[PDB]
């Protein structure tokens, strides 16, 4: 089904009423008044911006934000190193390498983001078997240094214990549907 | 000092870096955390770990306390549990 | 003189009289998924996984295990021949313990790929699963044997390949656990080479127990140097440190084998 | 000629452009624009990752229309994998993909009347596009660069309260554009701009490879989304735009009433979302749910494999375009037995248009070629590739 | 399980033969994928004469290119696959002719038949080397103005062998060595099992 | 063996072409080094074209040599018109990188893999 | 909203439209945040019986491309059947 | 015409490769084996040549591994020796092709193992 | 009689019918000298005897529009002499001939 757009019709020939209602259009600017109508109207209208610091933009549960790593309510993180978050990472941002605890148990010694190389896909969230690695709700990490972009296993399990209580809820209203 | 005992030496220069500057280490050790909950005591031979909150946990595992001597552990909490 | 003609798909390949319904196809090219049959190894037709169907024929075969018979078409992907695998990849997979991102053969597994491959998407085991108590076999093995599929390739390699005639089956039914009866340790060269021939991660390396995981190890092609055979061994190296060397395999020298010592 | 080039640092130049211009004078002679500025090799890095971590550079080509750029993806793996998505998750790329295309035309709409001057129109949609992002956050949880339509099925369900908040923009967003219609479609100025500008006649469009607006603003009918109908498009009734001449003008208009068109679209798309899965029952192609590999063994080992290797897909090769905002996007997806591709051209909608630069903007001022650019919906993302 | 009508792939390979049968000299196989997509095989001289035919024909009216694009098979002695997918607004139909040209071999132009080729051909140039015969003006069009090497090409590095920084001793962006500070880690993924006959 | 020839059938008119460009290059260094400002020498950059010019001394085969000045005009075109700025010429010169000895003890002194 | 009377008809007779029926601004009709839990359909496959995956597996089913005119009276063909010319449409035809 | 050119395809000229790695890279054409760890052998049928391995020096902020070799992960796949040899030869890097060993044939039979005397 | 067609550049052809006539006998001309079995010879005299004679039987535009479909008269017309020019230039092609050179072997084999 197609629609013609800027297709005249037919040939209206000129009636002195016609031509009149048009030279007083191209004349007195009418077109011209009634644009500046719709901006007045505007003018009166509420304001939509927020104030930034004190108000929030919403962001519903599955906000991927800012990578954390999270931990057992017992304190015993939980990821156990499988490392295919690594593998399905797609800008190779995840490093892990990984060796026995001394409790006998499989731990990553170093687990390292690039933030600046995430492209924060929220894969990882996705592929986690132990849902270790979360995609946090803060989006404010903003920093001066090239090198506090990039986060450690220390960072990631600090942010996680920070945002843990949010990050709970989140997860929490989101798994069904997952 | 970190979880896995990353110290770096007198003379490193990282440490250059936490010059003027925090090393972010975190007390909470897992190692220790999980030592603290208890062994559970369950009465049959295998028990399973679904990890705690089903989907929310990690993949189910069942464990034998078969051994008398040592305890079961969950590969994935480190939860034990002994019969 | 003596060569069969046997037809793999209608392939009329030929091959010596002897030969297994396995090996007609790999002449061909194709591969039977297969557990518990090693080359280097006698058949023992455990698994079961391997079954296919002989064209005109009642009930599917073993293929490592049958003779071939002249004329035989093998119609290894028959729908039949199929749910002779999406039927026993639901067993295997029923009392296995879903750990993969524990098992260190995690994308070294024969029993995941051949599942991804050749058996169903989902399970129907709503039933509640078995635990086998672990085993302390020695200071190189990790016999996490709860993994173990009684494909009893380690009880052959542990009597045929090396003479330690220790590791056996004990028990019927489905707690037949594939471990030493009394806790001896099994000592000997030649060790873990178990370890490459378990395709389950049930034991597997106790050093390289998490430093790593296949797909990231880049596999550089070298020579044994601590022992003068020179075996064939592949040095696995992830960001530029050796992780693992494992067997590659040379007709002549190591026949995918490698010693205790230089592994 | 007082030859100029139109750096990418001004405004009008879309950040990444060099179109190097020959002044006659204030009249233009000669322009040949020097794209690359934004080549980022996005084809040569697909080839060394899996078909889902590869997914994630598609929602960058064209980065205004995000969800679009990713069905003609997800529309050629899935042919390449003899994999139909569930009805439910056809429904949902057809409701986003019209949302992306009321996105694009609100983006090329009121960008291109802010490179003429006129700003207020800009600022009174794009309030009406972050209610729309929203959708996407609210979804996928990415306000854009979602990632949401997978190569088999939609990756996750629709919350369920964005259908009723999808109603309620899709209520009140034609006044929204009624509102522009009236400050930029009849002032003699915007005609004055955009009218007899940039004509293209029907076969050099066909020649030159048009194939989107361009193509439909003079006169010749054809929509991929009505000839050959991807996912569902059979099902849902619209009527395509079709201009009449070609001026600049006709195609802006068309532009417009592809916004209303989709809403007709969307409103049959939330009227008629049937029950059912979002994503195929296949774990060979699509992940296990996550209850599914936390307690069924043929479920982990479908999750590991799928995440650390891929989905494998069969060797051959094919080209499947879908009607993007701007135009016909197409992927050449080459694929040999292995879970990572071996070619990926994106057809951009966007490397023809700009070539038609030079024949469009003949005759015409330094003013006119920000006009020509600007109706072209040219997003340097798609062209450098 | 995706439904395939074969009304299609009866009509495509019918067409397949009407197009050899016409264009004999040129045409070296002619194939239905199984997605219903037909792609003409044409050795590299018939490019002219082929495309031709299909713009100009009453019965396989092919007017626009949708694309023009070259596979690299490394293998391959003539190592790119020029492929032309075009389409036909009267027949609602595509088709795909692909070619064979080796690094120094170069193929005709067809900016005579279609002028859409004049920058896809200039972007085959420059990603993978390919020479267009009597093109207007064939040059670099998305590497950068030195750029040494054709980079979609399967043999050239990803990372490439140059990147550039500021320096303050020359003040000015100066290119240097590639040395990158996580070098691409590459997982080896292939599976040792296959999956069907095919 | 049984080439097809790109444009110059035999090794002697491909040398032709090869003459015309190095005029080209010649004839262009010192417009280069005043329209970008260099800070280099024409006579210095008259010689780092022989260098080029050179640096594929070795090729005998006709096809490759075609290429090479068909290459080589598109370059002079990116200079002459021009829209390679000075970042992009001086690259030639390798102003900044610091060179690397070729002698084995100097590599052996400092590299694991020479 | 929220706007005096007369600064509404202002602006509906300057806009020359009903705004206040449309406001951009959402109040209180937008979908209540922690909407109920929600309890999604599974989809087919999940049978428990006869859902054999060698039934229903495309994926590698799919056979290499069908080759026609090898290198190694007749009616005329074409690509495929002319296209159906498209009709106006009849809520709006023009405009 | 066609004309004649007894010299061996090099394109050395036209890849754009910098002169430390044409000269100094040695590639070894290869069949990759089969990690000991799986059965298949699906990932030992066609022939690769990869280039010769260099630094991987740790890096000092992260530890990452870093590399200053342009030409490490590329790894090339060609279907057969003699075409593989091609690429070698045109492209100027040296080669050292290893020739594939595929494993013996080995009798087997489920009698024997039940034999009088083995 | 039309005012105008859907495309824009393309402009209304009076005696559409007329012009029709010439290209389409000129085709048919043009076509009596390629070979006689040549394949292009056989097919399109076919298609271009049936559009003729359609041209020739209907006297209304739209209905004539409607038998060869072609969308507007005035495309038709472009067609044909689209058509009119490939014939001549497939003449000089010489396309009738055998294949030029068979493709090097294993030159299409796509596994690879
Ligand atoms: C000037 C004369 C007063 C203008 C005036 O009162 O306008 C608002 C008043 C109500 O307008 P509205 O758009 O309905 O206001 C939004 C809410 O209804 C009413 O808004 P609200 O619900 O937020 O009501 C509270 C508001 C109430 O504030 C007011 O309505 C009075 C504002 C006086 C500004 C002077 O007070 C405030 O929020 C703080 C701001 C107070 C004024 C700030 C600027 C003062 C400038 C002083 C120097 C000039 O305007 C009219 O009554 C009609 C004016 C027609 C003009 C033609
Ligand atoms: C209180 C604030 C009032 C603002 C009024 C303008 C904005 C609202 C417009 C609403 C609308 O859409 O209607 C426009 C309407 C819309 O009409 P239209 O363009 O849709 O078509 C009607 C006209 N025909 C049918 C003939 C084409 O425009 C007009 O009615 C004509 C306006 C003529 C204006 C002539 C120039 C301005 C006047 C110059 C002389 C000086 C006047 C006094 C100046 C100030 C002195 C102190
Ligand atoms: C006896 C006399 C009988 C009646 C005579 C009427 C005289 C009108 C006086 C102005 C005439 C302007 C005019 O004729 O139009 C010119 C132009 C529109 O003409 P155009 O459409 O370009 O026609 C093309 C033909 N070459 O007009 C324009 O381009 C206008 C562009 C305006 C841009 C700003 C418009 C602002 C409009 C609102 C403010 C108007 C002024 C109000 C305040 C005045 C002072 C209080
Ligand atoms: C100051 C700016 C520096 C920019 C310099 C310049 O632009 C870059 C450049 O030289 S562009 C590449 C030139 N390269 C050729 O043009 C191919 C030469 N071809 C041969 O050399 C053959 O081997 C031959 C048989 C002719 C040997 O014969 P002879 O030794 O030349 O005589
Ligand atoms: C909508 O098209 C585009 C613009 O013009 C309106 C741009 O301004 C720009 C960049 C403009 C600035 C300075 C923010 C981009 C990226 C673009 O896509
Ligand atoms: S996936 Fe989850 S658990 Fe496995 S490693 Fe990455 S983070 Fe740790
Ligand atoms: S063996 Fe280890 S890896 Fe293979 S399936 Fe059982 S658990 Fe997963
Ligand atoms: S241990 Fe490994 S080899 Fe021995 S039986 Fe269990 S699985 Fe088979
Ligand atoms: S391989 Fe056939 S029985 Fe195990
Ligand atoms: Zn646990």
């Amino acid at each position: 089904t197609y629609k013609y757009v800027n297709k005249k019709e037919q040939e209206s020939e000129v009636d002195m009423k016609s031509a009149t209602d048009n030279a007083a259009r191209i004349l007195m600017w009418t077109e011209l008044i009634r644009g500046l109508g719709m901006t007045l109207s505007y003018l009166f209208r509420e304001p939509a911006t927020i104030n930034y610091p004190f108000e929030k933009g919403p962001l519903s549960p599955r906000f991927r934000g800012e990578h954390a790593l999270r931990r057992y309510p017992s304190g015993e993180e939980r990821c156990i190193a499988c490392k295919l978050c690594e593998a399905i990472c797609p800008a190779q941002a995840i490093t892990i390498e990984a060796e026995p605890r001394a409790d006998g148990s499989r731990r990553t010694t170093r687990y390292d983001i690039d933030m600046t190389k995430c492209i924060y896909c929220g894969f990882c969230q996705e592929a986690c078997p132990v849902d270790a690695i979360v995609e946090g709700p803060n989006f404010e990490f903003s920093t001066e240094t090239h090198e506090e972009l990039l986060y450690n296993k220390e960072k990631l399990l600090n942010n996680g214990d920070k945002w843990e209580a949010e990050i709970a809820a989140n997860i929490q209203a989101d798994y069904l549907y997952r | 000092i970190t979880h896995t005992g990353q110290v770096y030496d007198e003379k490193d220069y990282r440490r250059v870096r936490f010059v003027d500057r925090q090393k972010e280490v975190n007390e909470n050790f897992a190692i220790d955390l999980i030592a603290q909950q208890p062994v559970n005591e369950v009465e049959h031979r295998i028990i399973a770990c679904d990890g705690g909150g089903g989907a929310l946990g990690h993949p189910k595992v069942y464990i034998n306390l078969d051994k008398e001597t040592k305890t079961g552990t969950c590969g994935y909490c480190g939860l034990q549990f002994k019969q | 003189s003596n060569l069969i003609e046997v037809f793999v798909d209608g392939q009329s390949v030929m091959v010596e009289p002897g030969t297994t319904v396995l090996q007609a196809c790999e002449k061909v090219g194709m591969q039977i998924p297969r557990f518990c049959y090693h080359e280097r190894l006698s058949v023992a037709g455990n698994c079961r996984m391997c079954l296919v169907e002989i064209e005109k024929a009642p009930k599917v075969v073993a293929a490592c295990a049958m003779p071939v018979m002249k004329g035989w078409n093998i119609l290894t992907n028959s729908e039949k021949s199929k749910k002779a695998r999406e039927g026993v990849m639901e067993f295997l997979l029923a009392n296995h313990p879903l750990d993969c991102p524990i098992c260190d053969q995690g994308g070294e597994c024969d029993l995941q790929d051949q599942s991804m491959m050749f058996g169903s998407d989902r399970s129907r085991f709503l039933e509640g699963k078995r635990a086998v108590e672990d085993k302390n076999i020695g200071p190189l093995v990790k016999t996490i044997m709860t993994r173990c599929i009684q494909c009893t390739r380690c009880i052959r390699f542990a009597s045929e390949i090396a003479g330690v005639d220790d590791l056996g089956t004990t028990g019927r039914g489905n707690d037949m656990q594939v471990g030493t009866y009394i806790e001896k340790m099994f000592m000997s060269e030649l060790s873990g080479n178990v370890i490459d021939i378990c395709p389950v991660g049930a034991l597997t390396s106790k050093p390289y127990a998490f430093t790593a995981r296949p797909w990231e190890t880049r596999k550089t092609e070298s020579i044994d140097v601590m022992d003068a055979v020179g075996s064939n061994i592949v040095v696995s190296t992830r960001t530029g440190e050796v992780m693992r060397i494992l067997p590659r395999m040379h007709e002549d020298i190591n026949e995918e084998w490698i010693s205790d010592k230089t592994r | 000629n007082m030859t100029l080039n139109f750096g990418p640092q001004h405004p009008a130049a879309h950040g990444v452009l060099r179109l190097v211009l020959e002044l006659s004078g204030e009249m233009v002679r000669k322009c040949d624009p020097h794209i690359g500025l934004l080549h980022r090799g996005t084809e040569k890095l697909i080839e060394y990752k899996t078909y889902l971590q590869a997914l994630p550079y598609f929602d960058r080509l064209d980065y205004v229309s995000m969800m679009c750029n990713e069905q003609a993806y997800s529309i050629a793996v899935e042919k390449l994998l003899n994999i139909q998505p569930p009805p439910r998750a056809q429904w949902i790329r057809v409701l986003f993909g019209e949302i992306t295309r009321i996105l694009n035309h609100i983006m090329a709409v009121t960008t291109h009347a802010l490179d003429i001057g006129a700003m207020t129109p800009f600022f009174w949609m794009f309030e009406e596009r972050e209610k729309m992002f929203e959708f996407y956050e609210r979804v996928s949880g990415a306000r854009m660069h979602a990632a949401y339509i997978r190569p088999g099925g939609v990756h996750q369900d629709l919350p369920l309260g964005l259908l009723d908040d999808i109603y309620e923009f899709s209520k009140n967003f034609s006044l929204r554009i009624d509102e522009v219609e009236e400050m930029l479609t009849n002032n003699r100025i915007w005609r004055n701009r955009t009218v007899d500008i940039g004509v293209v006649t029907a076969e050099d469009a066909l020649n030159y490879g048009f194939s989107g607006v361009m193509l439909r603003g003079s006169g010749i009918q054809w929509d991929l989304r009505k000839t050959q109908p991807y996912d569902v498009y059979d099902q849902v009734e619209f009527d395509v735009p079709i201009g009449s001449r070609g001026d600049c003008y006709d195609r802006y208009l068309c532009r417009v009433e592809e916004m209303r068109q989709s809403l007709r679209i969307i409103e049959q798309c939330l009227n008629k979302m049937p029950p059912g899965e979002i994503k195929v029952d296949d774990a060979k192609v699509s992940p296990p749910k996550r209850a599914e590999m936390k307690t069924s063994m043929e479920s982990l080992i479908h999750h590991f494999k799928l995440y650390t290797e891929g989905y494998q897909v069969p060797p051959g090769a094919t080209y499947t375009a879908i009607e993007a905002p701007k135009g016909e996007f197409g992927v050449y997806l080459v694929s040999d037995g292995s879970s990572r591709p071996y070619r990926c051209k994106i057809k951009a909608p966007g490397f023809a248009h700009l070539a038609g630069l030079d024949k469009m903007s003949k005759g015409h001022m330094l003013a006119d070629v920000v006009a020509i650019i600007g109706t072209q919906d040219i997003v340097f993302g798609e062209i450098d590739r | 399980v995706r439904p395939r009508s074969d009304v299609t792939h009866k009509q495509l390979s019918a067409f397949g033969e009407y197009v050899a049968e016409i264009l004999p000299k040129y045409v070296q196989q002619v194939q239905v994928s199984c997605l219903d997509e037909l792609e003409i095989c044409i050795h590299p001289d018939g490019v002219i004469p082929t495309l031709t035919f299909l713009r100009d024909h009453t019965n396989a009216q092919f007017k626009s290119l949708a694309d023009l694009t070259a596979v690299d098979v490394p293998t391959r002695q003539n190592r790119f696959e020029i492929v032309y997918n075009l389409l036909s607004l009267r027949f609602n139909s595509r088709i795909r002719v692909k070619t064979y040209a080796d690094e120094l071999t170069p193929i005709d132009s067809i900016v005579s038949v279609h002028i859409a080729a004049n920058w896809y051909e200039r972007e085959v140039w420059d990603m993978f080397g390919v020479f267009f015969f009597n093109h207007p003006d064939l040059r670099r069009i998305l590497t950068d103005y030195g750029f040494e090497g054709h980079p979609f090409r399967k043999d050239f590095p990803l990372t490439g062998y140059v990147e550039l920084r500021y320096d303050d001793e020359v003040k000015r962006v100066v290119a240097e060595p590639v040395e990158l500070a996580q070098e691409f880690r590459k997982f080896d993924l292939n599976s040792p099992w296959e999956a069907f006959p095919a | 063996t049984s080439v097809k020839p790109i444009f110059s059938r035999d090794l002697n008119e491909a040398k032709r072409r090869v003459r015309e460009l190095y005029r080209a290059w010649y004839r262009e260094v010192p417009n280069t080094v005043h329209l970008m400002q260099l800070d280099i020498t024409v006579k210095q950059g008259r010689d780092k074209v022989r260098e080029m010019f050179m640096k594929n001394a070795h090729v005998t085969d006709p096809r490759v040599v075609d290429l090479l000045v068909i290459k080589g005009k598109m370059e002079l075109q990116e200079t002459i018109k021009v829209w390679k700025q000075r970042t992009h010429v001086m690259r030639f010169f390798h102003e900044t990188e610091t060179p690397r000895p070729k002698d084995f003890l100097s590599k052996f002194y400092m590299g694991h893999d020479p | 909203a929220s706007a005096t009377r007369v600064i509404q008809k202002l602006r509906n007779w300057a806009s020359g439209q009903d705004l206040q029926a449309k406001l951009q601004l959402r109040y209180q009709e937008i979908a209540k945040r922690t909407q109920p839990p929600p309890k999604l359909p599974v989809g087919p496959s999940h049978k428990l019986s006869n859902n054999y995956y060698c039934t229903r597996d495309g994926r590698r089913e799919v056979v290499p491309p069908s080759i026609i005119m090898s290198s190694q009276e007749k009616k005329a063909v074409t690509p495929a059947p002319p296209m159906k010319r498209w009709e106006l449409s009849k809520d709006q035809p023009y405009l | 015409q066609l004309i004649t050119v007894d010299e061996k395809l090099d394109i050395t000229t036209l890849t754009g490769v910098p002169e430390e790695h044409i000269k100094t890279r040695k590639v070894r054409i290869f069949v990759p084996a089969r990690n000991n760890m799986q059965s298949g052998v699906n990932n030992t049928k066609k022939w690769k040549m990869e280039f010769d391995t260099r630094e991987r020096w740790e890096n000092p902020l992260m530890g990452w591994a870093s590399t200053a070799d342009p030409l490490s992960n590329m790894v090339l796949t060609f279907s057969a020796k003699e075409d593989a040899i091609a690429f070698a030869e045109k492209n100027g890097w040296s080669y050292d092709v290893e020739e594939k060993k595929v494993p013996k044939p080995k009798s087997k039979s489920y009698g024997a193992n039940f034999s009088w005397n083995k | 009689l039309k005012k105008t067609t859907g495309l824009v550049g393309l402009a209304v052809c009076d005696t559409p019918h007329e012009r029709l006539t010439i290209l389409y006998t000129k085709t048919l001309d043009i076509l009596k000298h390629f070979p006689k079995h040549a394949a292009y010879r056989k097919y399109t005299e076919q298609i271009t005897n049936e559009k003729l004679d359609m041209v020739k039987a209907e006297p209304d535009v739209k209905k004539l529009e409607a038998l060869l479909q072609g969308g507007e008269v005035e495309e038709v017309i472009l067609q044909a002499e689209k058509e009119l020019s490939l014939a001549r230039k497939m003449l000089k092609w010489k396309p009738w001939e055998p294949l030029v050179e068979e493709p090097p072997a294993n030159q299409w084999k796509w596994p690879i």
